[PDB]
Parts: C-alpha cells; sequence; structure tokens
C-alpha cells in the first residue's frame, strides 16, 4: 500500500496546484488590446471601490 | 455692469445675425429657381503644424507680460525659441519639411 | 532663481543639450557611430556631473523641483540604463536598414524624463516627467515598426499608455481639486484631525494609482507588460524594464514619502492587495514560458511586487528607502545584464521577417562567458544569496518584518518559492544541449559582465552599497 | 456661481464616454478619438480645479495636457497610418499575434 | 455665466455620445470638434479666457484637423466593419457601459461630498498665465518644449512612405 509513498505525493500537490494556478493565470494574456484596456479599467474600478469601502 | 453687458448682447446679435444671415441665404438659395489613396507628406505636415501650433501657444503667453517677467523670463524664452529652431532646422534638413524630394 | 540653482539643474541641461548636440549633428549627417557616441558622451557627462551636483548640496530648485541625495541616486540609476541601452542598441542598430539616429534622440529625452522624476516634488513635475518617459518609448518600442511584432507593441503600448496618462491625469485633477496646492507637502496639508481619507483625495490617488501602476506594471494593470517586451526590440526592452520602472517608483517613493495622506490606511491596504496579487500572479504566470522576453516581463511584475511591499513599510519603518534603494540598485543590475544578454544575442538586427527568438537552449557550448552571465542574474532574480537580488529581497524581508507585514513576507516566500522554478529551469537549459565581431558587441559583453560581476561582488560583500544608498537623504 | 462639483462631474462624463468608446470599437481610429476624449476630458478637470482656488496653475496644467494630446495623437495617427499601409485594415482584433 | 455654461457642459456630453456610437468616421470628427467647441465655452464662462481660447485654437484648429486629414488621406468607409456594427449589437457593449457606470458612480460620489464655495468666474487672463508660465513653471515650459520635440521626431519616423 505505501510503495508508491504517499507522503511525496501529498507534499507534491503544491505544485500541482502551482501548475493549474499558472496554467489558468495565462489564459488572461490572450493577446488582445481591448481586452487590455477593459482589465485597466476593471482594476480601476476595482481599486476605487475598495479605496472607497475604506 | 452697464457697458460690458450691452457690448454681450451686441456680441451674441453678432453672432446670431451672421448665423442666420448665412442659414438663410442657403435657404433662399434652396428655395428659389426651377429644377431640371494619398501620400503621407499630408500627414507630416499637419501634424508639424499642431507641434508648432502648442510651442506658439508657449510664445503667445509669454508675449503679453514681457515687462512683468524681466530678463529671466527672456532667457528661457531664449532657451524655448533655440529648441524651437533647432528642431525646425533637423525637419529642413532631413526633408521633412519638402513636398518634392 | 540663483546660479547655485542652476548648479543643482546640470543632469536636466546636459541631457538637454546632448539632445540638442545630437539633433544638430543628425541634420548636418547621418553618421550612427559620431551621433552614438555624442549620445554616451553626454550621458557620461552627466553621470559625472552627479558629483558637482552632490557638491553643490541640497534645495528647492522650483516650486516644482528638489534636488537631494535621493535623487542623485535616482539620476545616477536612470543614467546607467540610459548608457546600458545605447550600448546594446549600436549592434542592434548596425542592422537597422532605416535611420539608426533617432533612436538615440528618443534615448536622450526619455533619460531626460527619468531624471526629472528622479527631481521631480510636483504634480506638474510628475506629470511631464512621465510623459517624457512614455513618448519616447512609444518611438523605441515600434522603432522598428516594419516588423509585425514590434507595430504590435508599439500600438499596445502607446494606446494603453495614454489611456493611463489620461487616468493619472484626472487623478492629478481631483487631488488638486481638493488641495489647492500640486505641490507633493500639501497633498493633504489641508485636513487633519483624523479627516486626511477624504473620497475625492482617495479616488484622485486611486486614479493616480492606476496609471503609476500601469507604468510599474502592477497587478491588474500588467497584462500589456509580456506583449510589450517581447514585441519591442531587446535594447529597448532593457531601457523600459530597467529605467522606466525605477524611474517611476522613485518618483512614487517620494510621492508616498511627503504627502501626508501618504499615511492613509486605505491606500496602504489597497497598495498591499495589489503587490500580494503582483508577486503571486508574475510569479506563476513565468512557470510555463518558453520565451526569455514574456519570462522577463513576468519576473518584471514579481520584482516591482517587492518593491511595493517595501513602499508600505514607508511610515511606520525606518530603512524603507534605504531597502528601494539596495533593491534597485541591484534590480537595475541584474535585469540590465538580463535584457543586455538578450540583446547581445538579438544583435544584430536580422530585419523585419525574420524571426528574433532567444533559443537560450544550449548557449554555454557555443556562447559560455554569456551563458555565465545569464545564470547569475537568473540567481540574483531568484534572490539567491551571494547575490545582490537576496540583499534586495533581504531588505525587503527586513521593512516587512520590522512593519508586521505577515501577509506580504508570505507572498515574498512563496512567489520565491515560484521564482526558483523557473528561474532554475532557465539557467539549467543554458547548459542543456541544443540541436559581432566588431568591438562595439564587445563592449555590450563588457558591460553584462562587469554587471553580473557587481551583483556577484555585492552578494557576497554588499557593505559599499548599503554605505552609498545610506549617504543619500532626501529634505525631509 | 457655478458649483465646483458640477465640472468635476461633467469632466468624470466625458472621461467614462471617452473610456466606453475606447473599449467597444475594433477600430484603431475610434479607439484614439476616445482617447482624445479622456485627456480633454482631464484637462476639462484641471481647468475646473484651477478656476475654482483662482489660480493660474489650472490653466498651465491645461496647456500641459494639450501639449500631451497633441504628442500622443500625433504618434497615434502616424501608428494607425503603419497598420492600414501594412495590413491595410484598421481591424485592432487581428493584431494580436503574442500571447501566453 | 451659469447659464452658458450649463448648455455647453450638455451639448458637449450629447456630442461625445454620438461620437463613441457613430459610424462615419468624418460624423463622428465633426460631433468631437463640436465637443471641442462646447467645452471651450464652458472655459469662457469659469474665467478661464486663455483656456477657451486654446480649446479652439489647438484642440479643434490643429488636433482634430490632423485627425480629419488623417481620414480623408484612408478613405475610410467602413471595411467589413459598418457591414458589421458590432458595437452596436447591445451582447457587445453591454458589458463595457456598466463598467463604466460604475466607474463614474464612483467618482461622482468622491466627488459629492467635497468642500464647494463656488466658482467666482473671475478671469484669469493669458497675462497673468504667462507671468505664472514664465515665473514658478519655467521648468514645465523648457520640459513640455522638449516633450512636443520628442512627439513630432516619434511621428516623423513612424509616419514616413519610403
Ligand atoms: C509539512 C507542512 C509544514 C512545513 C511546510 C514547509 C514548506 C517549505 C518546504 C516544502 C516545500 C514543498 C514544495 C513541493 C513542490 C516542489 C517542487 C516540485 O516538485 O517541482 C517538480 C515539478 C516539475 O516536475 P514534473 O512533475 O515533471 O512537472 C513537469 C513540468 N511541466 O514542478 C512543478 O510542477 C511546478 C513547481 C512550481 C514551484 C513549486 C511549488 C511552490 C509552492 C509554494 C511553496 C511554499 C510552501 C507553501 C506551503 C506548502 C505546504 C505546507
Ligand atoms: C439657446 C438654447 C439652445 C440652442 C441650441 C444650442 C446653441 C448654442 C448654445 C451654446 C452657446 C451659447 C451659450 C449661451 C451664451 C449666452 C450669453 C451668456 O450667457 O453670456 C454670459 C457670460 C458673459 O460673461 P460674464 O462677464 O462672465 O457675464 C456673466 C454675468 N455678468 O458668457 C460667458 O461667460 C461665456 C459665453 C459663452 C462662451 C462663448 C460661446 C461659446 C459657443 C459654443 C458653441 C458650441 C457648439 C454649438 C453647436 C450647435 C449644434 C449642436
Ligand atoms: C552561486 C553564485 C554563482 C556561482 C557560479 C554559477 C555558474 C557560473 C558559470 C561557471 C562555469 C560553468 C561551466 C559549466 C560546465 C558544465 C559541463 C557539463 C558536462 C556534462
Ligand atoms: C499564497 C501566499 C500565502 C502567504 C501566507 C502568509 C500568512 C500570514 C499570516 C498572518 C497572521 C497574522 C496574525 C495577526
Amino acid at each position: 500500500l505505501l510503495k508508491r509513498d504517499p507522503l511525496n505525493s501529498m507534499m507534491n500537490i503544491p505544485a500541482v496546484l502551482s501548475r493549474f494556478a499558472g496554467k489558468g493565470l495565462l489564459l488572461s494574456e490572450n493577446g488582445y488590446l481591448r481586452w487590455y484596456v477593459a482589465s485597466m479599467s476593471i482594476g480601476a474600478v476595482v481599486v476605487l471601490a475598495l479605496l472607497m469601502v475604506l | 455692469s452697464t457697458e460690458v453687458i450691452a457690448h454681450h448682447w451686441a456680441f451674441a446679435i453678432f453672432l446670431i445675425v451672421a448665423i442666420g444671415l448665412c442659414c438663410l441665404m442657403l435657404v433662399g438659395g434652396w428655395f428659389l429657381g426651377g429644377r431640371a489613396r494619398l501620400s503621407a507628406k499630408f500627414y507630416l505636415v499637419a501634424m508639424f503644424f499642431v507641434i508648432f501650433d502648442v510651442e506658439a501657444l508657449y510664445l503667445f503667453a509669454w508675449s503679453t507680460s514681457i515687462r512683468e517677467s524681466g530678463w529671466v523670463g527672456f532667457v528661457e524664452a531664449a532657451i524655448f525659441i533655440f529648441v524651437l529652431l533647432a528642431g525646425l532646422v533637423y525637419l529642413v534638413r532631413i526633408g521633412a519639411l519638402d513636398w518634392t524630394p | 532663481i540663483t546660479p547655485q540653482n542652476l548648479i543643482a539643474l546640470l543632469p536636466l541641461l546636459i541631457v538637454g543639450l546632448t539632445v540638442v548636440v545630437v539633433m544638430l549633428s543628425i541634420a548636418w549627417r547621418r553618421n550612427h557611430f559620431l551621433n552614438a557616441t555624442l549620445s554616451v558622451i553626454g550621458l557620461n557627462a552627466a553621470l559625472v556631473s552627479l558629483w558637482f551636483v552632490g557638491q553643490a548640496g541640497a534645495m528647492d530648485v522650483t516650486p516644482l523641483m528638489r534636488v537631494d541625495g535621493f535623487a542623485m541616486l535616482y539620476t545616477g540609476l536612470v543614467l546607467l540604463a540610459s548608457l546600458a541601452t545605447c550600448t546594446f542598441a549600436y549592434p542592434w542598430l548596425e542592422g537597422y536598414n532605416d535611420n539608426k539616429d533617432e533612436f538615440y534622440l528618443l534615448v536622450l529625452i526619455a533619460a531626460l524624463g527619468g531624471i526629472l522624476l528622479a527631481n521631480a516634488n510636483h504634480l506638474a513635475s510628475l506629470f511631464l516627467g512621465i510623459e517624457l518617459i512614455s513618448l519616447p518609448l512609444f518611438g523605441l518600442v515600434g522603432y522598428a515598426f516594419r516588423q509585425k511584432r514590434s507595430l504590435e507593441a508599439s500600438i499596445k503600448y502607446t494606446i494603453l499608455s495614454a489611456a493611463a496618462s489620461s487616468f493619472l491625469l484626472f487623478g492629478m485633477a481631483l487631488v488638486y481639486a481638493q488641495s489647492g496646492d500640486l505641490s507633493f507637502v500639501a497633498l493633504g496639508k489641508n485636513l487633519g484631525d483624523g479627516m486626511l481619507n477624504e473620497p475625492l483625495l482617495l479616488a484622485g490617488f486611486g486614479l493616480m494609482i492606476v496609471g503609476l501602476g500601469f507604468k510599474l506594471s502592477l497587478v491588474p494593470f500588467h497584462l500589456w507588460t509580456p506583449d510589450v517586451y517581447q514585441g519591442a526590440p531587446a535594447p529597448v526592452s532593457t531601457f523600459l524594464a530597467t529605467a522606466s520602472k525605477i524611474a517611476i517608483f522613485g518618483v512614487v517613493m517620494r510621492l508616498f514619502l511627503y504627502a501626508p495622506v501618504g499615511d492613509s490606511e486605505a491606500i496602504r491596504v489597497v497598495l498591499a492587495i495589489i503587490a500580494f496579487a503582483s508577486i503571486i500572479f508574475g510569479n506563476l504566470m513565468a512557470l510555463s514560458q518558453t520565451n526569455i522576453k514574456r519570462l522577463l516581463g513576468y519576473s518584471s511584475i514579481s520584482h516591482l511586487g517587492y518593491l511595493l511591499v517595501a513602499l508600505i513599510a514607508l511610515q511606520t519603518g525606518e530603512m524603507s528607502m534605504e531597502a528601494v534603494g539596495v533593491y534597485l540598485a541591484g534590480y537595475l543590475f541584474s535585469s540590465l545584464g538580463a535584457f543586455g544578454v538578450v540583446s547581445l544575442m538579438s544583435s544584430p538586427y536580422r530585419g523585419p521577417d525574420a524571426d528574433s527568438l532567444f533559443s537560450y537552449r544550449g548557449l554555454f557550448w557555443h556562447r559560455p562567458i554569456l551563458a555565465a552571465v545569464m545564470t547569475v542574474m537568473m540567481l540574483s532574480l531568484a534572490g539567491i544569496p551571494m547575490t545582490l537580488g537576496f540583499i534586495g529581497k533581504f531588505y525587503v524581508l527586513a521593512v516587512g518584518v520590522q512593519a508586521h507585514l505577515w501577509w506580504l513576507v508570505g507572498a515574498v516566500v512563496v512567489g520565491s518559492a515560484i521564482g526558483l522554478y523557473y528561474y532554475l529551469r532557465v539557467a539549467v537549459s543554458l547548459y542543456l544541449h541544443a540541436p559581432p565581431s566588431n568591438w562595439q558587441y564587445s563592449a555590450g559583453g563588457i558591460v553584462v559582465l562587469i554587471s553580473a560581476l557587481l551583483v556577484l561582488v555585492l552578494g557576497v560583500w554588499p557593505q559599499p552599497l548599503i554605505s552609498i544608498v545610506r549617504l543619500a537623504m532626501p529634505l525631509m | 456661481m457655478i458649483p465646483l462639483q458640477h465640472g468635476l462631474i461633467l469632466a468624470a462624463i466625458l472621461f467614462v464616454l471617452g473610456l466606453t468608446g475606447l473599449v467597444i470599437r475594433r477600430n484603431l481610429l475610434f479607439m484614439l478619438i476616445g482617447l482624445e476624449i479622456m485627456i480633454n476630458a482631464s484637462a476639462l478637470a484641471f481647468v475646473v480645479a484651477g478656476s475654482y482656488w483662482g489660480q493660474t496653475d489650472g490653466q498651465v496644467m491645461y496647456i500641459l495636457a494639450i501639449s500631451l494630446a497633441a504628442a500622443e495623437a500625433s504618434i497615434g495617427l502616424a501608428l494607425l497610418l503603419q497598420l492600414h499601409r501594412r495590413r491595410q485594415n484598421l481591424n485592432i482584433d487581428s493584431v494580436s499575434e503574442m500571447r501566453g | 455665466m451659469e447659464f452658458a455654461f450649463y448648455i455647453c457642459g450638455l451639448i458637449a456630453i450629447l456630442a461625445t455620445l454620438r461620437v463613441i456610437t457613430h459610424t462615419n468616421p468624418v460624423h463622428a470628427l465633426l460631433y468631437l470638434i463640436i465637443s471641442l467647441l462646447a467645452i471651450s465655452g464652458v472655459f469662457f464662462s469659469l474665467g478661464a479666457y486663455f483656456a477657451g481660447a486654446l480649446e479652439i485654437i489647438v484642440y479643434a484648429g490643429a488636433i482634430m484637423v490632423l485627425f480629419v486629414f488623417v481620414v480623408m488621406m484612408l478613405n475610410l468607409g467602413g471595411s467589413e466593419i459598418e457591414q458589421e456594427r458590432q458595437w452596436l449589437k447591445p451582447q457587445v457593449w453591454i458589458g463595457p457601459a456598466i463598467l463604466s457606470a460604475i466607474m463614474l458612480v464612483v467618482i461622482v460620489y468622491a466627488i459629492l461630498g467635497v468642500n464647494d464655495q463656488g466658482i467666482d468666474g473671475t478671469p484669469i487672463s493669458a497675462k497673468a498665465v504667462g507671468i505664472t508660465l514664465f515665473g514658478p513653471y519655467v521648468l514645465a515650459v523648457e520640459l513640455a518644449s522638449m516633450l512636443l520635440l520628442a512627439g513630432l521626431v516619434v511621428a516623423f519616423h513612424v509616419g514616413r512612405e519610403e
């Protein structure tokens, strides 16, 4: 039951999570200038709202 | 005041009479009578006009208050106009300000 | 206006006179060698004249400008970045069939804007310095406009930087509407008794944060960075990544130092979230990158996140300014060497049609010393000890521990581990197996070798850099 | 007699209109037009702020803003001319080769 | 004063709304020129006489002339864009519109809670603007000359034919 070293796999889990998160984040780098402007305006909205709620 | 509001009224009437005269002229023209790829040099010239127009606005603001700025203002306007003429010489010498090659 | 104030202005005057002289020399004849030499002579002269400005002292040259040792340190970093850019640009521009001389004029004018941002003490001077480093970068990013990727990067950077300039200008206008004074020290002066967090002041600072965080590649204003870095010419990528980031973060450092609204808790929390997201996202997006330009763009996002972590600890700590100085020296040398190795392997410019892929795999077996420099900078940007990048990481960790910024400290550790993965992947790919000849290319190799030796020497022995950064003090 | 808030709100309305025109349009020319709208709105806000306090600084910042607007319009229209020369269309979505 | 300010602000808003939705480029530029004339009228209402004169001279009289020149040069008539009208259907613009509306309402909330003693409207002449511009702001003047120089150099380098 232990021959595959389960503790090593459970400690290897954060590497899998990092690879999945990086692959998911790289989808936003689609190369569209209009989406880049849209993301700038979205970030402006988020920053302004965060500054207003404190 | 009185003279300033009289002049405001006169200027507004001048505006509306001129515009109405032109529009009435075209309306009467339409009424009366019986019926039956450009080169980049244009862009460059217009762009040069824009840049030197903004620099001209700086000189416009300089020219009004000469006797309130002293000799330091003359010095600063002198570096301003020197960079102006340096850019003009740069444009002329490379062929930017020549319609024909 | 005093003549000592004229002594405080010498980097600005020397760079402007170099601009005029190089422009007139181009107007006389188009000589790449002579105009490039005149440009590097003017930049070297301004770097030398920083000593005379240091002997002049420290004073407020205008309601706009203020010069102290803080400003001279930032001016020196910007001038060194510009000199390295010109040195990398000459073997690059040797292959450029169009006019090779406008490059140096734009580089010099951008260095002038960097100097203005180094010395800026005023919203007008900050806006002017931002625009003076931006518009020549519009020209330089698309200097090879016939190349498809360079034209794409030029259009992207121009549109997005015009939008960010509009955001920054609108925020400045709202701040001036509240305050009635464009001086840095008056941004929050008319408030008091706990009424520091005025909503219009905070929203104006938020719009300025949007513009400057675009300029600093901070998440979520970061998506332009890999595309613009990949599409731009490699010396232009070097100049952007070093000079633009250093000058704008220096002026942001100064703005948050003297503005009384810099002690607002809301801006601190927003900048903490931005720093956290920048570190994590920039490290995570560079995991699976086979292109060194995009990888270095994501790396720049993470490193500006670390710098922002050092920025948040400004008011609570005391060593925050020194931390920013030491980190910026290490980052300048590291990014200079990295993008320089990329530049000399991308030199000469092969044309608009041919690919400009780096192909770092197997670099040691045909070009070994540059491979050694490249892996040294990979270790330095990873923050590994024996490198000055570690010394900067240690300073950032010290100011995060002293200010009890535990979330940002944990972000630094986790993003450091992810960075270790991708940086070590690049550094070991340099020594795997894969399937110039003038003195200017040798000068570029000299520049990257010198920067690598400096980062190694100040990794093992960091005390001179610490002492000379501590020598710089502002007019508090 | 004129509130400062009304001038600031008018500038904000023009700014967000320019941002909307920047985002929604595929043609690069209308993107440049929206950029001009946003920078003119920012300059207008600076004029309103300077006029409220009775200072010249608002008009000076207006002059700096329109200098920037002239420079950016020049550079953007040069880039648009280059795009129309190379690709014979002004679709900004086709300029999307770099990604990842 | 207030009366001209409010009509000119309303005209500027309406003209900008026609700008960002129109399909014909020359018509959109004409609406943009109208909005610039209105913004200059707003400047003249505030007392910034130099700013209004510059809004006509520099913005409408130079920059929009450059845009009009470029549009006439390219002969733009909707190359598979007017035939599509992608920006008109709500499934395209419904996102950016509400995003800009949210940003606008946050900015307006920030504006609504400030000190407002009212704009006097006393004319700040171009002579005083010149005294300030060549008094405390001379480094701004010089570096703006270099700014326009940089823009000119960039625009010539990019906008050639060969
Ligand atoms: C016991 C709990 C209490 C003590 C905790 C102590 C924490 C520090 C010490 C332990 C660190 C554990 C790190 C585990 C992952 C190590 C990296 C690794 O395994 O990399 C291998 C893998 C690549 O190999 P391969 O599977 O072939 O993938 C092909 C790639 N295309 O690589 C990849 O696939 C990508 C690797 C990305 C970078 C590594 C992951 C970093 C994640 C954050 C680490 C920091 C600690 C966070 C908390 C961990 C859990 C407690
Ligand atoms: C009539 C109903 C609407 C009809 C459709 C729209 C027509 C155009 C409306 C806008 C332009 C006119 C606005 C009304 C101006 C009337 C005169 C006025 O109110 O003057 C007051 C003031 C005088 O100056 P001041 O010394 O400050 O006096 C204040 C009190 N002592 O004046 C000032 O301070 C400045 C005066 C205004 C600025 C100069 C004129 C600007 C013109 C802008 C035109 C914009 C484009 C129009 C396009 C039309 C088609 C859409
Ligand atoms: C820790 C600080 C940096 C230390 C030096 C890092 C490496 C620099 C380059 C030194 C020379 C490398 C030579 C590698 C030879 C590999 C041969 C492999 C044979 C299978």
